[PDB]
């Protein structure tokens, strides 16, 4: 009939949007978040909305990449105060180890020594330290690792680099979405959606190969990729049980330091009290057993019947992608994950050794580079594994079998684990309709 | 009852919302800033729009523009009833800035005329 | 009667000022703009409240809520007369979430529905 | 008749076009913000002028405040037919803070009074 | 043998020639929306009701 154009405010749509999100925390001194950021709202509110099928899509989430922007330069704040050790770039001679030792790969540990600078201009001092191999490089004569490629840093002994939770709120205008659907592939329509103010805390723990220290499936174990026919791309999956590591540190090393200049100091291994012995890491056999027969039902599922699947070892690259990186107590961990993926599928515990690196790059940023001091003491480290990170040798047509292999190398892929359940949109109040009426 | 609640409302049954849909509208440093200052531009942009309609006053109105019911062909029954407001935005995607332009042009031109000639009489 | 010189002033007389009142409402770059934003997104936010009571195009309004006497044993030229609008804000501060929420119940949400239903016929 | 195409034209014309100048009104982070910011506050401060002189829903509103004839000796026709907004404006701007006076405190004054009257019986 | 003092503690920077450090009035301004009240009363001890 006689229709009219009328005007409504306030009215419930919304629209796919992309903004700055406000970080906030939980939670003396530590390289995260809860320096940089402010408390959280002590109880979070949710509104499910009823008969709603919003679409999410977890591999064009602009959240993971706003995150990791937050996560380098909140990194990168904690180092502007600390010591600088660009005086130490020096002859370095060198010569091994001999005392009750286990050892490792021979030549794995070294004792060094070097002219060094003092408090006043006019004078040197000799000093002698402990030495990883993997941070000393052969010109005998020696050089530290980077010494002809960039600065090296000192980490603040004082700063903690447990990990903090960090949330994120929205913006007045905008919302966050939350997909509630168990054994959702982090593609498509969801079931079941709710609103949120903020997201659940999210922790900044950094591996490769394995997820650590994550969310859980709610049921079942889910296999997702970005494209899970593209053997190029890495598969993430969420175990729906956790699976403990246990790794531990026995040497019972010391910490000697000496000051540098008027503004500075330096910390370095001293003596080591007992046995030296290799440091390394536990996983379970009975647990890591059944993980692996989950994994691989789910496996046939998306790759087909009667197919066998196999895992195996990486076969190249470098220490970062190949090993199981860790950060215990402040000291950085690679570890041989060779014999967890030893294995054939067709139908008590595991202890992998590890090596310590002083000399580390986090970010795998060209001409940056940072020196951890030695932590005092014998080191234990309890975590959990709660995800994998595979890829396929696969592609090939030619073959009734398959082979995994350990992926990593970015950390985007561990936020997206966390990410993958929420969505940011922007309200639009303004809308209009059809309804008969009149005005004056 | 929440924000957003009514989300998988009917259409009518969403208007009884408006209100509570109106509250919740309203190197880091310069990020944060950011964000604040553009929510409120958009605020006030929205505004804008209603000032010119003169439906700034009310949440609901009124206009002098007839519906042109050939860019949709359903009942009033049909949208009111049986369709969430999610639904209808994309239904009218394509005709929402003639809409407007029609608003601003051709019902506030007229009315600030006939206004005026009884004001200078 | 320079701004705030109404805040010794009976509640009444108090209303002779208003406008006046209403004139004064409206590293180092980041305080800066900390504080205009603050400035204006808490102006925004009182006149929005307005706007849903509709009483957004003046100064003073009446609404249709009608008055709780437990809230205060007074008489009305008691409180205008008697006291000052510093005294009378704290003697219902313990009421103003009701009554705030009472003028968008009460009002707000009955007039708008029931001037579209006359829109509508 | 584009943005401010109506400047060329005589007073009388150009309020064809105010709805179009209407449209328009509205380290490197520091100058970014402070320039958005600056822009809200000068439009937020015209917009509460008209709220106080109770025009704010109007592009355009007549008072009761008489003029002075002092303040320019011209034909009402003549202002309207004969010359622009920019000549014009040059011609009453000693005038302009004397006028905008008037309207907040001779006018708007009385009528919330006489409004409070009605509304109380 | 000497030693400039806290070169065991810290690095230390030579202030400009060009810089006074003779004082300079400052006085504070409150943003819109905020008032600075003024206490007029005399042997006030900085606490209490100010009378005026
Ligand atoms: C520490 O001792 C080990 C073991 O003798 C040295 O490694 C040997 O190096 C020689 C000479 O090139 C080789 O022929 C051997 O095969 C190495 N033995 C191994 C790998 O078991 C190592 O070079 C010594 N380190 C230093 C600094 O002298
Ligand atoms: C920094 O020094 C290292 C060690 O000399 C260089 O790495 C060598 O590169 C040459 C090129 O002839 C190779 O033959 C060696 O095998 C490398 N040595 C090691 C231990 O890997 C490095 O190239 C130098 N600078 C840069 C930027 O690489
Ligand atoms: C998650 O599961 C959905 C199905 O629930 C997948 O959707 C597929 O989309 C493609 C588009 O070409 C269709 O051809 C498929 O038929 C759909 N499903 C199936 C089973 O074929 C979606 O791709 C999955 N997401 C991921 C990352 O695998
Ligand atoms: C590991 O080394 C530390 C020292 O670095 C040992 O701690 C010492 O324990 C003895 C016990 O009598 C104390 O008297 C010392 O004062 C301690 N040294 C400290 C606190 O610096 C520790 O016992 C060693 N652990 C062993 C041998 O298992
Ligand atoms: C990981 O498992 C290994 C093997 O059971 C543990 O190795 C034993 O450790 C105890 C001391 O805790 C020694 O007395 C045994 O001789 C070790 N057995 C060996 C070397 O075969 C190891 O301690 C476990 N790690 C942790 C942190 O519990
Ligand atoms: C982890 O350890 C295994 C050995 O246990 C390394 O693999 C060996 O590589 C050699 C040379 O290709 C093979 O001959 C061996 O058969 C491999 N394993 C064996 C024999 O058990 C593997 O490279 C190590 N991983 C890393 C990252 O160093
Ligand atoms: C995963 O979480 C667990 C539990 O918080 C971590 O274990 C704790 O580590 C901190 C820091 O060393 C200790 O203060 C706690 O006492 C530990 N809790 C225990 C042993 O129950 C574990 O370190 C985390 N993993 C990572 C990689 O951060
Ligand atoms: C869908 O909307 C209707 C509206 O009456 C509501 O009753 C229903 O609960 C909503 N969803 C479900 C699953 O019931
Ligand atoms: C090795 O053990 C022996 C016997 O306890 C002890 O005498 C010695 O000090 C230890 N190591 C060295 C380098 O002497
Ligand atoms: C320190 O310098 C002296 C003098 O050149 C030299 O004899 C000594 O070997 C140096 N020490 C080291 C560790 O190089
Ligand atoms: C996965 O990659 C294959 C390569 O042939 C492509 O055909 C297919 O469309 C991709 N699937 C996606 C993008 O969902
Ligand atoms: C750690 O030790 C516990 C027993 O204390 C065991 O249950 C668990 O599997 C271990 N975690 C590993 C080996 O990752
Ligand atoms: C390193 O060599 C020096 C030679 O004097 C020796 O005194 C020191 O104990 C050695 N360090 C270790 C850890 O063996
Ligand atoms: C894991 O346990 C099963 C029995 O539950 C056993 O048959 C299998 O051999 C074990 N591990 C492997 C690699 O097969
Ligand atoms: C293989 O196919 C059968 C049905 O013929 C099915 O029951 C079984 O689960 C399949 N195995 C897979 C998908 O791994
Ligand atoms: C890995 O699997 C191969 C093939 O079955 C076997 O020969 C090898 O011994 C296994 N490695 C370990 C450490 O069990
Ligand atoms: C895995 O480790 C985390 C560390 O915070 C712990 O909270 C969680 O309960 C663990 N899961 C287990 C032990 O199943
Ligand atoms: C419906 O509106 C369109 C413009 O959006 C117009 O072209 C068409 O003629 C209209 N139908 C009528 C007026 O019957
Ligand atoms: C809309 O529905 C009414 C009854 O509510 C009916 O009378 C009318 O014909 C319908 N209009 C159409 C189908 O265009
Ligand atoms: C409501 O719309 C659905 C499609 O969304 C349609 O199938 C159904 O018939 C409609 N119900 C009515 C018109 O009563
Ligand atoms: C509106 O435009 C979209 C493409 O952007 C088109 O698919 C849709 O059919 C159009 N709607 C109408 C009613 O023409
Ligand atoms: C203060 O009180 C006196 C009466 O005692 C009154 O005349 C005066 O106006 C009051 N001042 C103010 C600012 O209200
Ligand atoms: C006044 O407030 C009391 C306490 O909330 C309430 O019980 C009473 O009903 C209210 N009176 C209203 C209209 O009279
Ligand atoms: C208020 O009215 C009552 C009526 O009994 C009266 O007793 C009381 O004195 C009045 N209060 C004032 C301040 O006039
Ligand atoms: C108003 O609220 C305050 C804070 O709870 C309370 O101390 C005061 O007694 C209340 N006034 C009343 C109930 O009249
Ligand atoms: C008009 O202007 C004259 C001065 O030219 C002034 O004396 C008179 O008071 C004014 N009338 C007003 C402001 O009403
Ligand atoms: C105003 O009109 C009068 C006649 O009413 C005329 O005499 C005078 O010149 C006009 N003033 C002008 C055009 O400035
Ligand atoms: C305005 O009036 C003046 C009087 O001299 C005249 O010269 C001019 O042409 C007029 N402008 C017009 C009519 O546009
Ligand atoms: C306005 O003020 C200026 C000040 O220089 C003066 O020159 C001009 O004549 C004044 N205009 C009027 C109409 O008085
Ligand atoms: C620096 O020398 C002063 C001389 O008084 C001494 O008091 C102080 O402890 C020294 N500082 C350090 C860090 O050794």
């Amino acid at each position: 009939e006689n229709l009219w154009v009328t005007v409504y405010y306030g009215v419930p749509v919304w629209k796919d949007a992309e903004t700055t999100l406000f970080c906030a925390s939980d939670a003396k001194h530590n390289v995260w978040a809860t320096h940089a950021c402010v408390p959280t709202d002590p109880n979070p509110q949710e509104i499910h909305l009823e008969n709603v099928t919003e679409e999410f899509n977890m591999w064009k989430n602009n959240m993971v990449e706003q995150m990791h922007e937050d996560i380098i330069s909140l990194w990168d704040q904690s180092l502007k105060p600390c010591v600088k050790l660009t005086p130490l770039c020096v002859t370095l001679q060198c010569t091994n180890v001999t005392n009750n030792i286990t050892d490792d790969m021979r030549g794995e540990l070294k004792n060094c020594s070097f002219n060094m600078t003092t408090e006043l201009r006019d004078k040197k001092q000799k000093v002698y330290s402990l030495f990883y191999r993997l941070d000393v490089v052969q010109i005998k004569e020696y050089r530290l690792i980077n010494c002809n490629t960039s600065a090296i840093t000192q980490a603040c002994p004082k700063v903690s680099f447990e990990p903090i939770p960090i949330h994120y709120c929205a913006p007045a205008g905008f919302a966050i979405l939350k997909c509630k659907d168990k054994k959702f592939n982090g593609t498509g329509p969801c079931p079941s959606v709710s609103t949120v103010q903020c997201t659940h805390g999210i922790k900044p723990v950094v591996s490769t190969q394995l997820l650590l220290n994550g969310s859980l499936a709610e049921e079942e174990v889910i296999i997702r990729s970005e494209n899970i026919t593209n053997n190029a791309k890495n598969i993430l999956v969420q175990l729906n049980t956790p699976v403990q590591i246990n790794c531990t540190r026995p040497n019972n090393n010391t910490v000697k330091s000496i000051r540098i200049g008027p503004g500075q100091a330096f910390y370095y291994t001293g003596d080591i009290i007992g046995d030296i012995r290799q440091a390394h890491c536990n996983v379970s056999k009975a647990t890591w057993n059944e993980t692996l027969g989950k994994v691989v039902k789910q496996l046939r599922k998306h790759f087909g019947n009667n197919t066998i699947i196999r895992f195996a070892q990486s076969s190249g690259g470098d220490l970062e992608v190949t090993t199981h990186s860790f950060n215990c107590g402040g000291e950085f961990f690679y570890c041989n994950t060779s014999g967890l993926f030893n294995s054939t599928w067709i139908s008590d515990s595991i202890t992998l050794p590890c090596r310590i690196k002083q000399i580390i790059n986090m970010w795998q940023r060209i001409g940056q580079a940072m020196y951890a001091p030695p932590i005092q003491g014998v080191i234990r480290c309890v975590s959990n594994i709660t995800g994998l990170i595979l890829t396929r040798d696969g592609g090939s047509t030619n073959s009734t079998t398959e082979t995994f292999r350990p992926g990593g190398g970015d950390m985007r892929d561990n936020w997206r684990s966390e990410l993958y359940k929420y969505k940011v949109v922007k309200i639009e109040p303004l809308g209009v309709a059809p309804t008969r009426c009149k005005r004056r | 009852l929440g924000f957003l609640g009514a989300a998988g409302s009917t259409m009518g049954a969403a208007s009884m919302t408006l209100t509570v849909q109106a509250r919740n509208l309203l190197h880091w440093g310069i990020k944060q800033l950011q964000a604040r200052v553009l929510a409120v531009e958009h605020y006030l942009r929205d505004q804008q729009l209603l000032g010119i309609w003169g439906c700034s006053g009310k949440l609901i109105c009124c206009t002098n523009v007839p519906w042109n019911s050939s860019w949709s062909n359903r009942n009033l029954s049909e949208i009111w009833d049986n369709m969430t407001w999610l639904q209808w935005d994309k239904e009218i995607s394509n005709y929402t800035q003639i809409i407007y332009g029609l608003l601003e042009e051709s019902q506030n031109q007229q009315e600030k005329n006939e206004q005026d000639l009884l004001a200078l009489d």
